[PDB]
């Protein structure tokens, strides 16, 4: 765990939302909840 | 202070700059003009009083914040003898509206007599030769949306 | 030699060992067809044609299952069904040729290919190896891509074979799910009631239409079985299914829920009060659809025909749109086909096509209106006649398009009371064949076009003019004296006069300053003439 | 994060950028219209300074008015003020050569 081998190369959204830079998203609770559901699924796990 | 007042006028200005269409609070040198537009026309085009009346009426209502419909500002069919003004009126109108009358979209529909020439109003279907440079009319309106076709 | 080709892709019998895949439900006749073709020696390797998600690969899976068992005859006994991983296999040609060596080693490896068209790259040695033989495989593509394939009929039509694989019935899908509902409820540690399953199927076949059975319903089952789980950290019901469908398509869950057998009550109220005039007309049509839709009648045909007669331009299109909103909503169920454009006997070509065919293809849950049908021709007329017979039109690919819940409403003017009641049939039986009339659901005819109703429309129109202003900004109110002054107008298009008297005059007077924003602009007849005031 | 300023013709726009439909969204369009005759005259004077200094001749004001108006009228295949300054530089080179 705690691997600097990827954060070196990718851009972590969550670590940014730590220091509160991302602009807040208004609404779209249905679509976020749907991403969540699809993320907890076995036939088609990956959302697009 | 007073400057922290981004208001309807400023969104109107950034629109009318972005898209060519003039949505804003019209001022003097415009309202006087739109009222006197009948006289401007009836200067350029002599006689034919009735037409200029209806054209000025439509341009005014459109420009006065009326014209709720999503349909075009006007739609006129000029009929009559030859050499009366059916083209001169439109040239006068585009000139008074903009100036130089050369922003006017002119489409000599007497050229599209064929069945297939209807291509060069809407373009040529994707894949086919001339697909990129398509839209002899459509591109002209996407270039300048507020004009007189 | 298992190593190489097993490094290419996993075997299906390897999965069938413990039968990880769910046992497929039904399809026994279609799998029997597959066994028939695989039994042949000339055109032995088949290709499964069907829409996506219909479960074509499920048939190959159940085939591997019946292979593990004894249902398969002896010639096809000892046959390992595999697939192809194009990713895991300069050198890919070497590995693939090695795979072909192993195919030559043991002639008992029935291969499987999904997306066969985009595969035949590999064709460089597959299509040759097909000709030599012993590459017996199965193919899974669509219809149009199968056409793209048979366009190689030169060396590929001889060997392959078509097997049409189509949607399970809306009934059959219920047993499908009931059979396989176990696996998901195990996965999510929930339980799925069978009424929830039937409801998911009944909302899938109706309200989504983008994908196909049973993919629709299975996806809904899994989305519910994850939503309820996350809700806990138990039992899924119709409520969750309606909710997830509402999240999918965007329609309100209430409209998904209640409108099954009670919207028919509200429909007649909407018709009675959405268009002004045509009193007996709304009575007629409202009675009619209650006869067909509510009634147990006309199972094969669509809701049925409604030829609208009378003067064109009185509310026909408006009645149509009001009915569309009534039965299906959205005001977007209505498709229009301007039959004046079909004044040519070749125009049906663009049907066989960017016309009503694609429209009903996109949504088999809709209304269809044909205006100026008199401008049609006996060929397009016979077309729409056999449609009205069964709705089944077949254009540009033989597409057996269904007319399940569509509405067929034709509009024209043969009229142009009782004497009219006779002349209408006169010019119908006189203008075209009587059989097309005899495919009647109901005939809606309104003769009178001018009444007090007309003035009401103008009132409504005035309201619209106020609407758009309350939209942007203004506070117009037309005093009924002025409304009557305008209405005192012959010809129907009075909105033009509305424009003239009100919109123009007001704009001229507003431009010069006699009006400003945020004012209650009352337009009234004070002396027999338009007067403007502001109240704010 | 990175501030940019793009510049394409209408033709490349419709053919290439409009085709992308995503990168297009990123940028902000600004139409630059061809100058009228008068604006073209003023542009031509501002540049007349340098063109005089390079050819070492002196370009009359009415010479420039004529360049603008002529080239507006009798070329009609390319736009201003490119046309006009092209004529101006042509004439400058021609006169300097005429010195020899
Ligand atoms: N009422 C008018 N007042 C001033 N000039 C006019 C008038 N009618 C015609 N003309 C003159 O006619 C010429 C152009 O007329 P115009 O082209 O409008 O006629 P037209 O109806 O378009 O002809 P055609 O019938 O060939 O279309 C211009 O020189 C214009 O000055
Ligand atoms: N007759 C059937 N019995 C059981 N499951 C089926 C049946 N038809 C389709 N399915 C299900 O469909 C899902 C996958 O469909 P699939 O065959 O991949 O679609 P496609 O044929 O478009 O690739 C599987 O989970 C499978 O269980």
């Amino acid at each position: 765990a705690n691997t600097p081998t990827l954060d070196s190369l990718a851009r972590d959204l969550t670590a940014i939302a730590k220091e509160d830079s991302l602009d807040p998203v208004i609404g779209r609770s249905k679509e976020i909840q749907r991403v969540i559901e699809v993320l907890s699924r076995r036939t088609k796990n990956n959302p697009v | 202070q007073e400057n922290s007042e981004v208001t309807v006028d400023d969104i109107a200005m950034v629109v009318s700059s972005w898209t060519g269409v003039p949505v804003s609070k019209i001022a003097q040198t415009e309202t006087d003009k739109l009222l006197n537009m009948e006289n401007i026309l009836h200067s350029r085009v002599i006689g034919q009083d009735e037409a200029v009346v209806a054209v000025a009426k439509a341009v005014r209502r459109a420009r006065a914040g009326l014209k709720d419909p999503k349909r075009p500002i006007g739609s006129f069919i000029f009929l009559g003898p030859t050499g009366v003004g059916k083209t001169e009126l439109a040239r006068a109108l585009a000139e008074s509206i903009f100036g130089d009358e050369e922003s006017m979209i002119r489409i000599d529909m007497s050229e599209y007599m064929e069945k297939h020439s209807t291509s060069r109003l809407v373009g040529s279907p994707p894949g086919y030769v001339g697909y990129d440079e398509g839209g002899q009319l459509t591109e002209k309106v996407r270039r300048k949306p507020y004009s007189v076709v | 030699n298992t190593p190489t080709l097993d490094s290419l892709a996993r075997d299906l019998t390897a999965i069938a060992k413990e039968d990880s895949l769910d046992p497929v439900i039904g399809r026994s006749k279609e799998i029997q067809r597959v066994i028939e073709v695989l039994s042949r020696r000339t055109k032995n390797n088949p290709v499964l044609i069907g829409e996506p998600g219909v479960g074509k690969t499920a048939i190959a899976e159940g085939l591997a299952q019946q292979i593990i068992n004894n249902e398969v005859p002896e010639i096809l006994r000892d046959k390992r069904v595999m697939t192809l991983d194009m990713g895991t296999v300069g050198e890919f040609e070497d590995r693939l040729k090695k795979v072909m060596d192993e195919i030559r080693q043991a002639g008992n490896i029935i291969l499987f290919i999904d997306a066969l068209h985009t595969l035949i790259d590999a064709s460089n040695i597959l299509k040759p190896s097909l000709a030599r033989g012993e590459l017996q495989c199965i193919g899974a593509t669509t219809l149009d891509e199968y056409r793209k394939y048979i366009e190689k009929d030169a060396a590929l039509e001889r060997r392959f074979q078509p097997i049409q694989v189509d949607q399970p019935s809306v009934d059959e899908s219920i047993q499908i799910l009931q059979g396989l509902r176990d696996r998901y409820e195990a996965h999510h540690r929930v339980s799925i009631t069978d009424d929830a399953i039937e409801a998911a199927v009944k909302l899938s076949d109706r309200y989504i239409s983008d994908r196909f059975l049973p993919d629709k319903a299975i996806d809904l089952i899994d989305e519910a079985g994850s939503k309820v789980r996350l809700r806990s950290f138990s039992e899924v019901t119709v409520d969750d299914i309606a909710m997830v469908v509402s999240s999918w398509t965007g329609v309100p869950v209430s409209k998904i829920a209640q409108t099954e057998t009670d919207k028919l009550l509200n429909m007649e109220n909407i018709l009675h009060s959405r268009v002004i005039g045509q009193d007996e007309a709304v009575v007629a049509v409202a009675k009619a659809v209650r006869r067909a839709r509510a009634g147990l009648k006309d199972p094969k045909r669509p809701i049925g025909s409604f030829i609208f007669l009378g003067p064109t331009g009185v509310g026909k299109t408006e009645l149509a749109r009001a009915l569309a909103e009534s039965i299906f909503g959205d005001e977007e169920s209505m498709i229009r086909i301007d039959m004046s454009e079909y004044m040519e006997k070749h125009s049906t070509s663009r049907l066989v096509g960017g016309q009503l065919t694609e429209k009903v293809r996109r949504k088999p849950y809709s209304v269809v209106l044909l205006d100026a049908i008199e401008k049609a021709h006996p060929d397009v007329f016979n077309i729409l006649l056999q449609v009205l017979e069964d709705g089944r039109l077949t254009d540009s690919k033989g597409r057996t398009v269904d007319f399940r819940n569509t509405i067929l409403i034709m509009t024209s003017n043969v009229g142009a009371h009782k004497d009219m009641k006779d002349k209408v049939m006169g010019e119908l039986k006189r203008a075209f064949r009587p059989e097309f009339i005899n495919r009647i659901d109901e005939i809606i005819v309104f003769h009178s076009l001018e009444k007090k109703h007309l003035t009401e429309i103008v009132s409504l129109m005035s309201d619209q003019l106020t609407k758009r202003l309350k939209e942007q900004d203004l506070s117009i109110e037309l005093t009924d004296a002025a409304k009557a002054k305008v209405a005192e107008e012959g010809a129907r298009p009075l909105r033009r006069a509305i424009q003239k008297h009100v919109e123009d005059r007001l704009s001229e007077e507003l431009l010069r300053g006699n009006i400003h924003k945020g004012q209650h602009i009352v337009l009234d007849v004070e002396d027999g003439e338009f007067v403007v005031k502001t109240t704010a």
